[PDB]
């Protein structure tokens, strides 16, 4: 119902707008804005599409056009790095999925990705796993994508949030779970590891 | 000085049922609706119901009439959230929050909601107490630096958190990455365990992760074989 981008990314000083987008959004004007810091509750910033709570920065301001919101952020700092949920309404309240905000303190680093098969006991006990651990990569947002041959998979995958490494990266692990019949009756099962436009895809066969 | 209060975090099994307490204070409680509002790890947030503080009279979801009860003392102030016939897809933080504006306009609770409980962590699993299984992870160089390979230990299906991993009774720490763990739909925790070793050690020294799931009372010494 509500559309909103998964993660933005952008440096200190500058500007830069999350869209929200929804046909609750051109009905009425009660669309909201909610910025929620790590393990902390969510937190009006805008409501009623563009009226900034007192307390608020000024650097937030919202803004509609059609059927798609907006929330600008300028002179980025860096205590904006949270999630930004938007809010509306059809016949109950409604939000998007969130936007992970990163501002962008070290150089945007791509994943570093390992992809293990299932191990010959596992398969043999009638069940297969296959473990694919990503780390250092900045921001923490990535997208995960499981590919036997070529055709995407989308049953069976469990994927953690980024967690904070020691050198201020993050590292995930997503786990495809499978039937042995599956494991062995394609010719390979891709993890592919989207990050900041780029892409890291690792492949591991039966046969191997 | 505005202050919503909830209770502590929760463990249930499926078709049990949840009890979640929401305590107010600094302002009036009989001014302000109180919203229901759950976040399921990677997930939107999800509005499931608001109670009318004054008039108890409460507004539900479409996916929870029938199974959740929202009612409030208006002598301790506290609004409280029942929920019934848990599956495992209610695991979720869930938050109350104070509805903007109050009993006077139509749209007098979607205003604004501020502010928000600390939130109240539920988690619906139907596995009590449970040991991992552990699988080894055969050695490959494929993704790590020159003359190394990486090896592991899947930690699969256990409950609650935590689990330590040590590698060769401790021996071996440089190199070694434990990932967190997942949570999956089963209700049950997977993690992983490498080690960045050389290459060439492979074939002479033995190496064994150390598994200690303190909870169910089991520990695992798996060791690593390389697969020839």
């Amino acid at each position: 119902e509500l559309t909103q981008p998964a993660s933005v990314s952008g440096s200190p000083g500058q500007s830069i707008t999350i869209s929200c987008t929804g046909s609750s959004i051109g009905s009425y004007d009660l669309v909201s804005w909610y910025q929620q810091y790590p393990g902390k509750a969510p937190k009006v910033i805008i409501f009623e599409v563009s009226k900034r709570p007192s307390g608020v920065s000024h650097r937030f301001s919202g803004s509609k056009s059609g059927n798609t919101a907006a929330l600008t952020i300028s002179g980025l700092q860096v205590e904006d790095e949270a999630i930004y949920h938007c809010y509306s309404y059809d016949d109950m309240i409604i939000f998007g999925g969130g936007t992970r905000l990163t501002v962008l303190r070290q150089p945007k680093a791509a994943p570093s990705v390992t992809l293990f098969p299932p191990s010959s006991e596992e398969l043999q006990a009638n069940k297969a796993t296959l473990v694919c651990l990503i780390s250092d990569f900045y921001p923490g947002a990535v997208t995960v994508a499981w590919k036997a041959d070529s055709s995407p998979v989308k049953a069976g995958v469990e994927t953690t949030t980024p967690s904070k490494q020691s050198n201020n990266k993050y590292a995930a692990s997503s786990y495809l779970s499978l039937t042995p019949e599956q494991w062995k009756s394609h010719r390979s099962y891709s993890c592919q590891v989207t990050h900041e436009g780029s892409t890291v895809e690792k492949t591991v066969a039966p046969t191997e | 000085q505005v202050q919503l209060l909830e209770s502590g975090a929760e463990v249930k099994k499926p078709g049990a049922s949840v009890r979640v307490s929401c305590e107010a204070s600094g302002y009036t409680f009989t001014k302000y609706f109180i919203h229901w509002v759950r976040q399921a790890p990677g997930h939107g947030l999800e509005w499931i119901g608001w109670i009318n503080t004054l008039t108890s009279g409460v507004n539900y979801a479409r996916n929870f009439q029938g199974r959740l009860t929202l009612t409030r003392d208006l002598s301790t102030e506290t609004v409280y959230m029942d929920l019934r016939n848990l599956k495992s897809d209610d695991t979720a933080v869930y938050y109350c929050a104070r509805g903007g504006r109050g009993y006077d306009e139509p749209w007098g609770a979607y205003t604004w909601l501020d502010p928000w409980g600390q939130g109240s962590l539920v988690t619906v699993s139907s596995a009590s107490t449970k040991g991992p299984s552990v699988f080894p992870l055969a050695p490959s160089s494929k993704s790590t630096s020159g003359g190394t390979a990486a090896l592991g230990c899947l930690v699969k299906d256990y409950f609650p958190e935590p689990v330590t991993v040590s590698w060769n009774s401790g021996a071996l720490t440089s190199g070694v990455h434990t990932f967190p763990a997942v949570l999956q739909s089963s209700g049950l925790y997977s993690l992983s365990s490498v080690v960045t070793v050389p290459s060439s050690s492979l074939g002479t020294q033995t190496y064994i992760c150390n598994v200690n799931h303190k909870p169910s009372n089991t520990k695992v010494d798996k060791r690593v074989e390389p697969k020839s």
